[PDB]
RNA sequence: CAAGACGGACCAGAGCGAAAGCAUUUGCCAAGAAUGUUUUCAUUAAUCAAGAACGAAAGUCGGAGGUUCGAAGACGAUCCGUCGUAGUUCCGACCAUAAACGAUGCCGACCGGCGAUGCGGCGGCGUUAUUCCCAUGACCCGCCGGGCAGCUUCCGGGAAACCAAAGUCUUUGGGUUCCGGGGGGAGUAUGGUUGCAAAGCUGAAACUUAAAGGAAUUGACGGAAGGGCACCACCAGG
RNA sequence: UUAAAUCCUUUAACGAGGAUCCAUUGGAGGGCAAGUCUGGUGCCAAUUCCAGCUCCAAUAGCGUAUAUUAAAGUUGCUGCAGUUAAAAAGCUCGUAGUUGGAUCUCUCUCGGCCGAAGCGUUUACUUUGAAAAAAUU
């Protein structure tokens, strides 16, 4: 289908910004 | 899973929560412990003591009667074996297997499963010893395998 | 299933030790029988003495034919082949003389062209083939 | 057999919120199991639990929020010095703000920013993000 | 589906459930008091007794043991105890 | 009448065994899993280097027996046929290898549905044992436990075939054992060791090469096969 | 300057238009920077060899060879794999080594409230303190 590099490329970069939503998320509760 | 058998089952006994006599039993505890006296002059293990005292006596546990196992009960008079039931009947089992061998050389599965048994007498055996049960001198021998039973 | 105990330290560790005298690398490194198999003796350069010319046929696909020159090395009389630049610069070698000798080029592999040759010429006479080939230097006899 | 009781809770809870599941079994209880989960109670990631006390070895009931990502055991029980806890929570954390290296320290089991605090080391056990 | 209290399980699921596998375990057998057809004592006995049960005075078999549940003597009243 | 061999059909979606394997009746012998248990002991356990038991077939050494089949071999045809040696059968020693397969360690936890099957147990109306005079066997309904095997599934995983494990894995740690590190050289040389032998276990380097390999989707393609039509095709004729 | 010098620094005089007082080394017309180019030389327009031009990179430096490290998660503790690609032992009993369920909330004598003494079962673990060459970082 398409090579891993770039498929583990997504899946870490969709992590990176589900960290990043769930700290502006975090930070907005103070 | 069993410690030769490739079976795993979950067959067991299921103690209840309840550790407290009932209230229909009205034997006392020194009337159990004079049952458990005349059964083991009877000759029987503490294993079969137990099955006879719930059946028909209707003490469900001995331990939520009297206080104490049936082992330290008779161990406390003194009517307890110097080897244990589980290691006599173990060693029981190997002598016969071992004379069934004797008459019969070509089973060579009676052969299979007479190592099982020692293995297990072994293990037993190694536990014994290191809870100073057995003496550090005491060793499970083929010939005198006889002699302890 | 790796073991992860925590007094498992001997036991990884001799593990690694052997499953690393499994690699190609490592143990062409660490036996020593390859240099004391390799004709440079371990050196990045070597001299010899230029036996003859030989020609060495290139590849099927593509048909050439290179031409080489076999030298014996000096420090350990192994005989090899070794490439030249053109076919002007074979010109310049002579039999019987003095020749340094270098790897062509891959940490030790053979070329992709030309099949079985492994070595090219650098200097001869204690000059070098650059400086021949472009006229800044005139070799001695 | 069943060795480590906390490393068969902790994956029991991450395989309950992986399925969207709202409430979990978990036996056997343990002393370190019910400090671990009053540790991620007190930073608001597994709601409410509740401790069935049979005869035996008890069982929990836990309360799943949805907070969850990951919980994770550590084994074998590392030694964690104070200078080497900020490489561990490098190597376990995705980020440095959020994430739970759980200790063991004679001042109690707490997280690596309290045992910080106390200026403290000892074993790690976990972590959950 | 996926919405369900663990910690209130109904009756008729525990009682369904195996004896170990419930929210707190507890067995399925019980002791029942035995009357004797030729007599009136009261014998206590185990619902799943392994050996054969005889009257202290009339020695009468009350029970023969089987892979499970004790197979009572016809003749015999039971009642269910406790 | 006799000799040796072998237990078809029933015979599976079966079962048992650690595996190799296991199918005539009857008796004896000693084991065994699962189930049941308000028995007992009370951590006695898991996994394997060393060392040891078993290990299809063929094979080797002593006997016995040699019906069928049959390596070799002698003949006749031109992968087959007639005869049949060693063997195939039994007893006692060795050898310890197979595609010895799930081409897939073992122990433990968690994670969908279904209705079938084997054993044990529990509850329940009914039909049967020429309405059975109570239980018992055979069926029927449901549940529980350990099994063998399926179908299904955006649980997730995988390169894909596919997997309820080959999942719970870059969001990377339950415990532990054996083992691979590009293709050849080469299971070769050498040494050790086991074996009566055949052989078994261990096992390189020099050198050489740019690949080796796994999975799946595919147009055209001289042709090939099934049919149909036609007295500018055929049969019988003019 | 220095033992005496040289070099550097400081200063007279001379010292730049092709400021000839002239920067090299490698690579590019398949892929990371960089080509729809020219001329000789042979085989049956393609095609061996050779000289160039143009462009690109680093620059008083730039190639090459060999070893090694990093890329490399191809040695994997962090952190690989073992159906079909290299790979799980014929199978199980079969010691060592590795791993092992739940549980338990300070004082006695003698000298001025203190000092000595027994430590409290032993450790492992963690924090503190002493002590530990410079140079190197």
């Amino acid at each position: 289908v398409l090579p891993k590099k770039e498929k583990m490329k997504l899946r870490r970069e969709q992590w990176l910004q589900k960290i990043e939503a769930i700290k502006l998320a975090e930070q907005k509760h103070r | 899973g069993r410690m030769h058998a490739p079976g795993k089952g979950l067959s067991q006994s299921a103690l209840p929560y309840r550790r407290s006599v009932p209230t229909w039993l009205k034997l006392t505890s020194d009337d159990v412990k004079e049952q458990i006296y005349k059964l083991a002059k009877k000759g029987l293990t503490p294993s079969q003591i137990g099955v006879i005292l719930r059946d028909s006596h209707g003490v469900a546990q001995v331990r939520f009667v009297t206080g104490n196992k049936i082992l330290r009960i008779l161990k406390s008079k003194g009517l307890a074996p110097d080897l244990p039931e589980d290691l006599y009947h173990l060693i029981k089992k190997a002598v016969a297997v071992r004379k069934h061998l004797e008459r019969n050389r070509k089973d060579k599965d009676a052969k299979f499963r007479l190592i099982l048994i020692e293995s297990r007498i072994h293990r037993l055996a190694r536990y014994y010893k290191t809870k100073r049960v057995l003496p550090p001198n005491w060793k499970y021998e083929s010939s005198t395998a006889s002699a302890l039973v | 299933g790796k073991c992860r105990g925590l007094r498992t330290a001997r036991k990884l560790r001799s593990h690694r030790r052997d499953q690393k005298w499994h690699d190609k690398q490592y143990k062409k490194a660490h036996l020593g029988t390859a240099l004391k198999a390799n004709p440079f003796g371990g050196a990045s350069h070597a001299k010899g003495i230029v036996l003859e010319k030989v020609g060495v046929e290139a590849k099927q696909p593509n048909s050439a034919i290179r031409k080489c020159v076999r030298v014996q090395l000096i420090k350990n009389g192994k005989k090899i082949t070794a490439f030249v630049p053109n076919d002007g610069c074979l010109n310049f070698i002579e039999e019987n003389d003095e020749v340094l000798v270098a790897g062509f080029g891959r940490k030790g592999h053979a070329v992709g062209d030309i099949p079985g040759v492994r070595f090219k010429v650098v200097k001869v006479a204690n000059v070098s083939l650059l400086a021949l080939y472009k006229g800044k230097k005139e070799r001695p006899r | 057999v069943r060795m480590n009781v906390l490393a068969d809770a902790l994956k029991s809870i991450n395989n309950a919120e992986k399925r969207g599941k709202r409430q979990v079994l978990i036996r056997p209880c343990s002393k370190v199991i019910v400090r671990f989960l009053t540790v991620m109670m007190k930073h608001g990631y597994i709601g409410e639990f509740e401790i069935i006390d049979d005869h035996r070895a008890g069982k929990i009931v836990v309360n799943l929020t949805g907070r969850l990502n990951k919980c994770g055991v550590i084994s074998p029980r590392f030694d964690v010095q104070l200078k080497d806890l900020e490489k561990w929570q490098n190597n376990l954390l995705p980020s440095r703000q959020f994430g739970f290296i759980v200790l063991t320290t004679s001042a109690g089991i707490m997280d690596h920013e309290e045992a910080r605090r106390k200026h403290t080391g000892g074993k790690i056990l976990g972590f959950f993000f | 589906p996926l919405a369900k209290d663990l910690l209130h399980p109904s009756p008729e699921e525990e009682k369904r459930k195996h004896k170990k596998k419930r929210l707190v375990q507890s067995p399925n057998s019980y002791f029942m008091d035995v009357k004797c057809p030729g007599c009136y004592k009261i014998t206590t006995v185990f619902s799943h007794a392994q050996t054969v049960v005889l009257c202290v005075g009339c020695s009468t078999v009350l029970c023969q043991p089987t892979g499970g549940k004790a197979r009572l003597t016809e003749g015999c009243s039971f009642r269910r105890k406790q």
